[PDB]
């Protein structure tokens, strides 16, 4: 499975709340008192009122189509056979259900 | 952590049930990311077994 | 090959991401790696990076170069110039857009060294490399000869059949380099054809586009008071862990992924 | 941290050859271990670098034609922090008190 | 796999007895080589012991 | 020193050999190695390759 995390949502100099959406095992969290820092300086210049909206869920792996394990419900086995029968100098090869 | 952490009725089926004990932690100060912790892939653990 | 490359490159927007190890302390490295998959039996690793591969900076099919960006400036490098290593040095197979394919041996961590003209910056990630052999005969390296079994390795084909990623409109990027200190004012000059959403912190906070021309910022003489938010949005960007989420940009788009794992012998 | 003439130049490495004092840029010369290291900064005799775990310490000095390196059988103890044994610093997680050599020139 | 897998009456004697269970396998298609599998050196094994 | 080098080099004919790992897939590489001997006590290895030295 591939973990799916969205881009963090920051309410700079403000408050924000997580929106409950529907994803496999989706989790949303709100983080306050966060001072994000970027390459081009600090993203938010307020100390408080920085709510961080983080949502993460689970996605099936990209290669799940090719590589995967399959569970089956097994019961009531059928029996088959290949018989190479020769009766009266008649060499006969065929399949006969058991 | 065991088999069945990801269950799909069909390979192409979009619907799937996920149970990986996914929980987030506090993001580190000065960084933007999604800090998450969860059990290892149950299918992967079964394969290692 | 042209179709998927064009699909990925019309809305690529290469970026720089936070990296734990920039070969000096910690920084935001353009070569930062966000995900590595090491499930290939032979040892091939399929990973996606901030930098793009397979085309130039002009959106033309050019697979021999690696395309990246620095501080909003898109730059490109020859693929053979830049190499990654592990516990032992690796070998690069091919790259396709965000995702990259290479032949790495077993290792505890992934590092790619980008040596520019004078500045050599590299990003390391503490992701283990699972080098799982084939069959019940545990070899630490592929043998020269022998019998063959069914094997699953990340094929280098660029076909993208049943997997994709979501690309959104990138969020606003802060750029304090654009902040200039003028006489009793700040002259944030946006670059050519660029909207710099200027945010100023003083009495009476103001937000302005100033897309074409810079604006004098009264009551906000000091440079640190005003923060410049570069806003280009030329192309969509991959939904990355390091990028801010633009709330008003719900611009999800599917981007079919290359280097899908395929069965073989 | 200084040139061959005793001037503050932290970006270069200074040495000597047969009594002839010569200098090289710091980035030019690198050391490695079981895995290649990363050099943080140098200060006179003492040098600070980011080396992963290894059994021996070796620095390769390649001049114009002569490449000379010295390897010493000194172990590199990559001792983790806390009760969670990690072979490489994690990307995220909780923080503890850690004792590391600060790069300050004090 | 044991001491004496190679036996020579003298150091300079050309004649020698070789018993290494040397068996050839199928060459890989598209490649030219001699695909042989044999036991490790019994002399080497005794040295390891 | 000249004698043995000349004896080897009068009939050298360097070649390229099939290599399992050519840094891309598999190919025939001019630098391919056929044998490595690793009995050196200090760690030194004497090996023969297609290329000459
Ligand atoms: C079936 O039996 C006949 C008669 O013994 C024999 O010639 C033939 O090869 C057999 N077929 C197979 C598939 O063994
Ligand atoms: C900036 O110039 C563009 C023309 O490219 C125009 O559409 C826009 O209105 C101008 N902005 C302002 C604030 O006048």
């Amino acid at each position: 499975y591939k973990t799916g995390m969205d881009s963090p949502a920051i309410k700079c100099c403000g408050s924000q709340e997580c929106t409950p959406t529907y994803r496999p095992d989706e989790q949303c969290k709100v983080f306050t008192g966060v001072y994000p820092f970027m390459w081009g300086g600090a993203y938010c210049f307020c100390d408080t009122e920085n709510t961080q909206v983080s949502k993460a869920y689970v996605m099936k792996s990209d290669d799940c189509l090719a590589d995967h394990a399959e569970a089956y419900k097994a019961h009531t086995a059928s029996v088959q056979a290949f018989l190479n029968i020769t009766v009266g100098e008649h060499s006969i090869v065929t399949t006969v259900y058991v | 952590g065991a088999f069945g952490d990801i269950q799909s009725r069909t390979v192409s089926s979009s619907d799937l049930y996920a149970n990986t004990n996914l929980v987030l932690q506090r993001p580190k100060a000065g960084a933007i990311h999604v800090p998450y912790t969860q059990a290892p892939s149950g299918f992967e653990q079964w394969k290692k077994d | 090959s042209t179709e998927e490359l064009f699909n990925e490159y019309k809305l690529t927007r290469p970026y720089m991401a936070r990296c734990i190890r920039c070969a000096v302390g910690s920084c935001h490295s353009p070569i930062a790696i966000e995900a590595v998959k090491s499930d290939g039996h032979d040892g091939y690793v399929r990973l996606q990076t901030s930098s793009q591969y397979g085309l130039d900076s002009s959106g033309n099919l050019k697979g021999r170069t690696m395309r990246y960006d620095m501080h909003g400036t898109i730059k490109e490098i020859p693929l053979h110039q830049v190499s990654l290593y592990t516990s032992r040095p690796c070998h690069i197979v091919d790259g396709h857009g965000y995702f990259l394919l290479a032949r790495c041996p077993a290792g505890d961590s992934i590092t790619m060294e980008f040596k520019k003209d004078s500045v050599r910056h590299s990003c390391s990630v503490p992701y283990e490399v699972k080098f799982n052999p084939v069959g019940r005969e545990l070899y630490t390296h592929p043998p020269e000869h022998g019998v063959e079994q069914a094997c699953q390795v990340y094929a280098h084909d660029a076909q993208n059949r049943g997997a994709y990623v979501e690309m959104h409109l990138p969020g606003s990027e802060v750029d304090s380099s654009l902040v200039s200190l003028s006489g009793s004012s700040v002259t944030v000059t946006p670059p050519d054809g660029t909207s710099a959403l200027v945010e100023c912190e003083c009495g009476g906070t103001k937000i302005s586009e100033t897309i074409n021309k810079t604006k004098q910022f009264s009551q906000c003489t000091k440079k640190e008071q005003c923060r410049a938010y570069r806003l280009q949005n030329d192309k969509w960007v991959y939904n990355s862990d390091k990028l801010p989420k633009a709330a008003g940009a719900t611009l999800k788009g599917k981007l079919h992924v290359p280097f899908l794992l395929a069965d073989g012998k």
